[PDB]
């Protein structure tokens, strides 16, 4: 007799799709920054989450499926938002300014533009620092410089008191919905697993913005892992997981001056002011050979369908958005802009070897030293309204990062069966965010249970 | 063995239910140590948005699920604990199996599958049918 | 019968009880035919409405009703099932009145209405009756 | 021994006033309109609601004491603000007006006034369609005409994409109240009835909005219906439920312009424009022999303290507001406004045969054909505040409407027992919406139940 | 006896919950009597401030607490009444104490509060000790 | 065996920290004033709440730890706001004035400024009273008067209709918490207590807005109590509690006019109008043997750490803000300010009774007669913002208050073992609120209980 039969509590894994909470340790409370442009009042990390590891056991991933990302970017958003909502406004700083190019490509000219004061007729001048990047020469009726921003939409200051560093962020599960996580290192987004190992609050992980990079992330270990949503398709970026890490110098030897002038019946303006000595321009170096054995590692890695283990080729971006063809990132609070130019001058087809460099003998210029940018002004999630201004860091702006992932495009405007040719994609954002995403899978828990039962 | 403990099992998945059961609804912990009032440690803003009141509000829909669980323990008389049966046969709906055999290589989750318009087809008779058709126990003299 | 198959009826009124239960909490379903999401079929805007939240709203009051409903056989230990009994007499307060006559000629509703603020009366008393002065079973031997 | 007992899920019927939700049909969801004036995100209509006939049963019903006329206008009003709500501004279109009255009373005249543009300075000049009703001529300045709408309150667009049709809708209850309908034909409104039939979810209706008449609405059967809150009450109105349908002929011939002229930055106009070919009138053409037979039915159904069986007399409305002395309803967003000056021009008082007309037979002049009138604004339940802006159609406005009610009101001003006078009344446009409420009674649903049990 | 009747007892204590429970759960009588629609008897205004929308919230949050409570009274299959016991013993953990003496002598809040980590360190275990390894009740013969 | 038993609905009470509701009796309800200050849509006392008294229990208590009074203050603020919400504004009503002193220090200067009208540009002349003390001379270019409140921040009505008089107001607890209440007369903020009795709501009290004093408030009974945070901390106030209470006469003989003048489209502005008859000043008469018996009883309650029975000394405050250097409170919408410079002129520190008075032989001068001060405009909670506006009583202002405490502060600008100075202090206006509030105490109730059990 198979007696239906009911049981609770019952072992159940299911798709979940769902909201995910905020999470932040007992070290983020104690950042006491009032918000180092990423904490809140949200739930802190408990001291000890059950993350059981799940054998004998197997779960579908999609990490590019996965539902994560959109309520991370939109919680981004609405952080941000509500964050900005306490800034003091720019709106007069808006007028017209004057630059002088007095450090003559430079792009560092002092310009003193009109200021207004608390009250309605009592207005003075002043004058900052800006770049060749926050206004434009009017060639019109070029009389002056134009914030570009301030002729398309309104300007705000971008809270210089939140100042935008990395903070560890935590994303649990509500009550009932687990992630169930991979436990794989070749575990690519759209497969199965065996480690599942369910985790009520996923592990921490630091979101710096960047583009085609990372900064600070999960690192994938014991292979180089290169996926991407269609590899096929030429235009869908090429996700890939270095091996190891490099050691980042986006360090601006020169100081920053604040000039904290109040504008407004309690609001104040960090202009930039003058920069004490010779003012020069940011550099970056960074080291070759254990890049040499990572892009050996990739080119390895590369070759997927290369004809006759040697297709691997890489060229710059043509063109087009500078925060899609340049990798861009946060790095106290000023947004830093390494080049990458160093990397698609390479090319590992027939020798990963005859590319490969020695440490003992390591060549005179063989430590990568390129230019680096920074920028004041930003639109996150490439969203064209109300922009910001990011303050002075008043000091050598010194930023270390490190590498973990990478992202490609590969050349569609080229030989179909010739050559690979991957150039750097930044277009889409959100394979950064996804990068990491490819073992967590929320997972919804039933304890409804039927079965025939004598 | 929040949930794990059941690879291809319908017994030991069966006898590792309260441990799942307490492992999945731990996170009540998780929200005391919010220490989250309105600062961390030294300054603070409000920085309430739709994330975190969305935070509250799917910890609000998955707690409601839990109540509606409840609900269905007291509409069948079935609130006492996990072990609680039914007055209601398995259809032949489901397809010739060994029931043995539904247990160890179902992982509850084949048996399922393939009863699962058969598994929801033997739910709804449970209301009227161990409420409605309701009787005791067995018939035995003394 | 959702709600009818009881015109006058007490007998048969208390037996297709779990028929009128099961029809009227059925309104789950036609929340789940929602297909509400954000348009009908190609373009739509927000239009949420006061009516609309509203009628979350209503659902939220009336299944707080049940949910109260289940506090309350929660309190007199009563959740078992529809079949419940109390340790509490009917009080002289109503009038003079056959039982089974009460049964088969009030409809619950005249034996209820004419107990009325009777029918109160006697409830208030289950909990310090049923629970308060809480006995078991009967006293008997084997 | 009366041993109290208690018992649950118990058949309890009490008076319920509660909220109803939103129901509307998966051919409403199909659609495919953003909305129809009438549709939203609430939720569909079950495929199969239970609607449980309860018989030997009984229920008071008070259809007038319903609460459900309220929340439906509320709902009604609250969807409507939250659709003009998205809906572009007309502000700048209130400026003054100069329309000349070419088609020459005809009530049409192209109108050309100042319409503004992005730039704040940069202003071009247009020319509509306008009509005699949407500006007044001054007389104190006698200049030009102004729009009366805008020099009382602000002016809005009508979202000319939500075309103003009726869509099927359906009310559901919540968990736990029904909604008891009787199932009877000669049930009134304050009534007890034994058709009770528990409904979860009231009967699908067509919302049409119409002044002293219905539209596509719910058909009383198998009798002429006459209610009225107070019969004796003169300012009462008459509620009629006819019972068969006539066929009218709202359809205008003349086709319509439309000029969608960009205003604000994302923001257009759907100005009238000129109209091809000789511009006429709308007319209508009503059918005789029907009407005459339910004109006998009512006359017959009139009776009510007739003096010797002859007592009804209708006259047309003394006069007063344009939605009360006349028939409105909306047909393809066009407001129309079919008049109604051939039935108070009829009396079946002697003979309800004498005034009754052969098909066989019928007159030459027997089709009724009546003038009928259409609106581009309008106000909602009598609300004076800001208006809104009906787009064209574009094309020749054909509306079907059906016949299935009738509100009179008697007339005060006359004799009480000499002759009964019914006038058209169109005062009341919670009438419309009651006349098939009454049957509908939200009933509570209570499990609790007390017994003396041995 | 809403919450006096025990100033150091615990048989006594526990002889009066049901009046602490019924006297303490009163609050809904007060919520009835709201005449508070719109006016009191000739005109008002909204008034709606944060204070009361906030009282029907700190209403919400403590019913919410009761209702944890129908939930944990769920997890050990603890909801029939006030009296139900646990398959836990009471670790040494505690200090020596007598049990009469901890009764009479601890108004139930001596015995608590050095037991209090231990109270609740006896806590846990009970879920999967009286439901994990739920045995029935005695094993004898007739 | 110590087998752990669990227990359901025991007797518990632990430190609560939660919201309280609001309560109002049925003769609130029946007040009929849309709302006088106070009332809403709120719960109504319940007509019979249990006060079970515990006897053989303990319970310290901590009224200035008590949260009560912050939610307090807080609700009254919400419900200020939002009762200020609808009154009509008074920005226009901020213009210029041009005051003529004809009352000649008498504060009574007919001013006549303008008041705007309904039309953009149709303006007419008004004149009202003014005092002294909403508009100030300028003496920057002397030209006219202006509002000190109209030159800071906006300007609004205070909702003439809501007049500002005490109302009986309730505090109910949330289901589960209780507020234990000591039943003690001695007993001071933070102390145990024997006569706890749980009151689910608290006892009906009358928040009278006042500063350095207590209007129609909790008699204290069988003893005069003085406590105070810190008594060694001389700043820290002394709150008093007077053991009867004495009958003031805070009413002013002259009339008041009121000016309804429509000035928006809707918003009327009650001006003062001119007064009938001569002008006099307001007035106040109060007992003398009373108020000596309680002097005797304060001085005798003084001593503390009286230096041989006699140190007690009282002074005037030194000076500060108006509503800190004298007393304050709301009596008919008119917020009166009847002078303390009476109760500063007297010392009981060697005999009590040499500055007793007879009753029989009373003096001439016994009868306390000062003068009594109002005004129109106030900042609640000392929150400098948008003020109000009080308008006219229309009436002779009769004021009938009652006393039941006091507020002093400790010298600390003296000698600190030579003589114990008392001077008025109104600083802390939560001290007012706090008075009544040490014997409440939210307490918490739970009914799980462990207990080792055989
Ligand atoms: C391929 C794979 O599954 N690798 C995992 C590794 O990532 C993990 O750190 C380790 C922990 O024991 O378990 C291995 O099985
Ligand atoms: C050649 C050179 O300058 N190397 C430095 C290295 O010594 C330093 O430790 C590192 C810090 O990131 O930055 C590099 O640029
Ligand atoms: C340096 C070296 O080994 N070069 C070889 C070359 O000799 C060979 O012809 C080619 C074919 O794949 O591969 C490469
Ligand atoms: C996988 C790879 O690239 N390995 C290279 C190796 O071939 C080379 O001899 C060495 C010299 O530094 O660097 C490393
Ligand atoms: C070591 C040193 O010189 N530091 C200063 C830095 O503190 C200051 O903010 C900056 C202003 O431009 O000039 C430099
Ligand atoms: C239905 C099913 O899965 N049957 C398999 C069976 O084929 C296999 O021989 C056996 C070995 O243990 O495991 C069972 O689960
Ligand atoms: C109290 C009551 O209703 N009594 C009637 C009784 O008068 C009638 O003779 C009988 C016939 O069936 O039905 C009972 O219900
Ligand atoms: C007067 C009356 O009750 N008429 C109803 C009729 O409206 C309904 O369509 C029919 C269904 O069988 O049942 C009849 O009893
Ligand atoms: C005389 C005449 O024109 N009759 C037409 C009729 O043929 C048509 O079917 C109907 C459609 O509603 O409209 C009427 O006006
Ligand atoms: C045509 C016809 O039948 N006319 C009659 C008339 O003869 C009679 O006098 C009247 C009285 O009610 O009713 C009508
Ligand atoms: C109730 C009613 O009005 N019936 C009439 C009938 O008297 C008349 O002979 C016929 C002629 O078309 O029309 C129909
Ligand atoms: C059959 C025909 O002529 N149709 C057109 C119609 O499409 C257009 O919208 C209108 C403009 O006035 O003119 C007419
Ligand atoms: C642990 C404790 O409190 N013990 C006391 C005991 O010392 C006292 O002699 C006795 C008198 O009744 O009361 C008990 O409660
Ligand atoms: C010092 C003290 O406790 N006094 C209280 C008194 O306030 C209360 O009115 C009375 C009621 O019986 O009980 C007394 O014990
Ligand atoms: C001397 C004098 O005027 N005494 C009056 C007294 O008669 C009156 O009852 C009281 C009312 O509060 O006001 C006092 O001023
Ligand atoms: C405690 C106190 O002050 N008592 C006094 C008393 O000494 C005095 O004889 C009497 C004369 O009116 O007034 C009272
Ligand atoms: C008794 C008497 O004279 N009363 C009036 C009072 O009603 C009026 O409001 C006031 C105006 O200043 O003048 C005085």
């Amino acid at each position: 007799k198979l007696w239906v039969t009911v049981y609770y509590g019952v072992p159940v894994w299911k798709e979940a799709t769902t909201t995910l909470f905020c999470a932040s340790d007992a070290k983020a409370y104690d950042t006491e920054v009032h918000n180092v442009w990423a904490t809140h009042a949200c739930v802190p990390t408990d001291p000890n989450p059950q993350e059981v590891v799940l054998e004998n056991v197997t779960e579908n991933f999609n990490m590019w499926k996965n539902n994560m990302v959109e309520q991370m970017h939109e919680d981004i958003i609405s952080l941000w938002d509500q964050s900005l909502k306490p800034c003091v406004k720019l709106t007069p700083l808006c007028v017209t300014l004057n630059c002088t190019d007095l450090r003559n490509r430079g792009e560092i000219k002092n310009c003193s533009f009109n200021i207004t004061t608390s009250i309605r007729d009592k207005v003075k001048k002043d004058y900052a620092l800006f770049y060749r990047l926050d206004v434009v020469p009017i060639d019109n009726d070029n009389t002056s410089y134009r914030l570009i921003n301030c002729n398309t939409s309104t300007i705000t200051q971008a809270c210089p008191k939140v100042s935008f560093e990395p903070i560890p962020i935590h994303y649990c599960t509500p009550a009932g919905f687990a992630i169930l996580k991979c436990k794989d290192k070749k575990f690519n987004g759209t497969g199965p697993c065996k480690n599942v190992s369910t985790v009520q609050c996923t592990h921490g992980i630091r979101p710096v913005v960047s583009t085609q990079l990372l900064l600070n992330g999960s690192l994938a270990e014991e292979e180089v892992v290169i996926r991407s949503s269609n590899f096929t398709d030429n235009a869908k970026n090429i996700i890939v997981q270095l091996k190891e890490s490099v050691e980042i110098n986006c360090t601006r030897p020169n100081n920053n001056t604040r000039k904290s002038i109040h504008i407004g019946p309690g609001r104040a303006f960090y202009t930039t002011g003058e920069i004490i000595g010779d003012i020069r321009q940011a550099h970056c170096n960074i080291s070759r050979t254990k890049w040499n054995n990572t892009l050996n590692q990739i080119a390895t890695k590369l070759k997927e369908q290369f004809g006759n283990n040697k297709t691997i080729v890489f060229n710059q971006s043509s063109g087009g958005d500078p925060e899609i063809v340049m990798h861009s990132f946060n790095c106290g609070g000023e947004f830093f802009y390494c080049n990458s130019t160093q990397l698609f001058n390479s090319t590992w087809n027939f020798n990963g070897t005859w590319n490969l460099t020695q440490s003992n003998g390591t060549e005179g210029n063989d430590t990568i030293t390129l230019p680096c940018r920074i920028k004041q002004i930003i639109n996150m999630w490439q969203e064209v309204g109300k922009a910001m201004y990011a303050p002075p860091i008043r000091g050598q702006i010194r930023c270390s990062s490190n590498i973990t992932g990478l992202i490609l495009t590969r050349d569609g405007g080229t030989n179909s069966s010739g050559s690979e040719i991957f150039r750097p994609g930044g277009g889409d954002m959100r394979d950064n965010w996804r990068s990491e995403l490819y073992k967590y899978k929320v997972v919804k828990i039933e304890p409804l249970g039927v079965a025939p039962t004598k | 063995g929040f949930l794990g403990a059941a690879g291809s099992t319908m017994g030991a998945a069966s006898m590792t239910l309260t441990v799942q059961a307490r492992q999945l609804l731990s996170g009540i912990v998780q929200q005391q140590n919010n220490l989250l009032r309105a600062i961390e440690a030294q300054q603070h803003l409000l920085q309430l948005t739709v994330w975190g009141i969305r935070q509250l509000q799917a910890r609000v829909l998955a707690v409601e699920r839990y109540l509606r669980d409840q609900q269905l323990l007291g509409i069948w008389g079935c609130s006492g604990k996990l072990i609680c049966t039914t007055a209601v046969p398995w259809n032949a709906s489901w397809s010739n199996k060994s029931l043995e055999q539904i247990w160890n290589n179902m992982t509850w989750m084949e048996w399922d599958r393939e009863i699962n318009n058969y598994t929801s087809l033997i739910h709804s008779l449970i209301e009227e049918a161990q409420n409605q058709q309701e009787k005791n126990e067995q018939e035995l003299l003394e």
